[PDB]
């Protein structure tokens, strides 16, 4: 199954905090 | 003289093989045995130690063998270090005493089945005619090993075998306890798993070898994806031909599994595979990906939401969707017009730049082109991720809007030449076709419609000379009504024309009346 989830994900171009 | 010296090297000869041949010794030795077998359950370690030093001496080692798993048996004789090592393990316990005591004679087999080799390292297996006396006492300390029925004695030696790097000494093993070791391990160690497999494999149980395989890519061990994939792809083939024993249903049953995890991981191979030579993605985030990826398999869900819709990866997306059974024809669509925009860009970027470029680049219309074949090829034509009644006409306006035609000389019906060499029904084209030349929907409004009914007049063309080939004569009386009143469309533009064309619309007027006989 697939489930899209736009809200909260992780920014792919950026590294972390 | 040469006949007194044979009989010299004879009696030599003859007196290094006498202390075998001695029915003494024979004798003499197995009395030793019978008195220690005794007192076996109350033998020191020291004294067993110095027996089995004695017994090597005098080459008496299957007899040895013997006494060390009689002294086993007999320190445990209710077989706890079964129980123990059974339930695995159990550290702060009392039977330790018994596995403790049953190695310090298993080591002493260990040292036997060494100093065996040693001792007739390389002899030869078959005096002219016969076995050796080593290759004898070979075969005599074998027998004893693998006939025992003390099992853990025999996990203690495939533990040793394996130590040792003896793999094909377990795979030969015909004993049942053997498999039993190989699960305990397989689970839990990758370097065992591959034995499991293997002796499946020569014993034709396919599809206990590719039940394996395929638990071991779902597995929570430190195996590669690229590896799981191999795992999933062998599995799927052992799991294709029948096995002696095992149903069809179940054998389908688990090809479909092994499937499934296999497309999967295609995606997610290709996905990670892509993200990391991607330039717009900084080089910090790459490594938390790829240790993220590659590894175990991950859903769908995971593969989709941070990874390929974010970089949007428009055609991946289609192949989770395809993977996902995901039922939705706008956002299948939506993306399919992203794709193709997209791809119309990074082919148009290419080509002014070789105005780097390594070689000719193509035209948009080429690389569109291949991007589609390849999610065709990928997914065999599926009617949702690939419906033929709404993409066509989608690449049909993109080769309008965005001039991919004669100007630039494209073959002006490469949008059908694309679909029927793809596996696309002749039937359905010419359905579509007739869809767009009635709607008189933009792009496909005014003269331009002069270009519609080329895709027609080829598309029907192409079917015809396929059922002249075929044999038959679905085709009838509509395809008909549409290249007639497909001909009002070519006299209604070649009048508000009067454009230089004036001429070859005529031409094609001339093709369409030729292909309407050929139907009615």
């Amino acid at each position: 199954k697939l489930v899209i989830n736009k809200d909260m994900r992780t920014d792919l171009f950026s590294p972390p905090n | 003289d040469d006949v007194v010296t044979f009989k010299a090297q004879e009696q030599l000869q003859r007196a290094s093989e006498q202390a075998h041949n001695s029915p003494v010794l024979r004798a003499l030795l197995a009395e030793s045995l019978r008195l220690f077998e005794q007192v076996a359950g109350s033998l020191t370690p020291a004294n067993l130690t110095t027996a089995v030093e004695q017994y090597i001496s005098l080459k008496y080692y299957a007899g040895a063998i013997q006494l060390c798993l009689t002294v086993a048996q007999q320190k445990d004789r209710g077989n706890t270090a079964l129980s123990w090592v059974n339930d695995g393990k159990p550290a702060n316990d009392s039977r330790k005493k018994a596995f403790d005591e049953r190695k310090i004679c298993y080591n002493l087999i260990h040292q036997v089945l060494d100093k065996l080799e040693s001792d007739f390292a390389g002899e030869p297996e078959l005096v002219d005619g016969r076995p050796t006396l080593a290759a004898t006492k070979r075969m005599e300390a074998y027998n004893v090993v693998n006939d025992s029925s003390d099992e853990v004695f025999h996990f203690d030696l495939y533990e040793w075998y394996i130590e040792k790097g003896w793999t094909d000494r377990i795979l030969s093993i015909d004993s049942p306890h053997v498999i039993t070791y190989l699960q305990r391990l397989a689970e839990t160690d990758f370097r065992h798993a591959e034995l499991l497999c293997r002796f499946y494999t020569t014993r034709s149980r396919f599809f206990e070898a590719a039940q394996v395989q395929t638990n071991l890519a779902k597995s929570d061990l430190n195996i590669s994806l690229k590896d799981r994939i191999i795992l999933l792809s062998r599995a799927k083939g052992n799991a294709s031909v029948n096995t002696i024993g095992i149903s069809r249903q179940q054998q389908q049953q688990l090809n479909h599994e092994a499937s499934e995890l296999l497309e999967i991981a295609h995606i997610q191979d290709d996905l990670l595979e892509r993200l990391v030579a991607d330039p717009r993605i900084p080089e910090e985030r790459k490594a938390e990906i790829e240790e993220f990826l590659d590894g175990p398999i991950r859903t769908l869900t995971d593969l989709f939401n941070d990874y390929a819709d974010q970089a949007n990866y428009y055609d991946l997306c289609l192949l989770i969707f395809h993977a996902a059974d995901f039922h939705n024809p706008r956002t299948i669509l939506d993306t399919w017009n992203n794709l193709i925009n997209q791809s119309h860009f990074e082919a148009e970027q290419r080509r002014e730049y070789w105005e780097a470029p390594i070689a000719e680049p193509p035209l948009p219309y080429v690389y569109v082109s291949q991007q589609i074949q390849l999610i065709a090829h990928r997914t065999s034509l599926d009617s949702l991720i690939f419906p033929v009644n709404s993409l066509l006409p989608v690449v049909c306006a993109y080769a309008i809007n965005n001039g991919q035609d004669a100007s630039i000389g494209a073959d002006p019906c490469w949008p059908i030449q694309l679909f029927l060499n793809l596996g696309v029904p002749h039937a359905l084209v010419v359905q579509v076709l007739e869809n767009v030349l009635d709607t008189q929907e933009a792009p496909f409004t005014g003269r331009r419609r002069k270009l519609v009914v080329q895709w027609i007049a080829m598309a029907v063309d192409m079917w015809v000379r396929e059922v002249e080939r075929r044999g038959a004569m679905v085709m009838g009386s509509w395809v008909s009504e549409l290249l007639g009143r497909a001909d009002q469309v070519l006299t209604q533009i070649a009048g508000t024309g009067a454009a230089s064309d004036a001429e070859e619309i005529a031409s094609l007027r001339r093709t369409v009346k030729g292909l309407k006989r050929s139907v009615d």
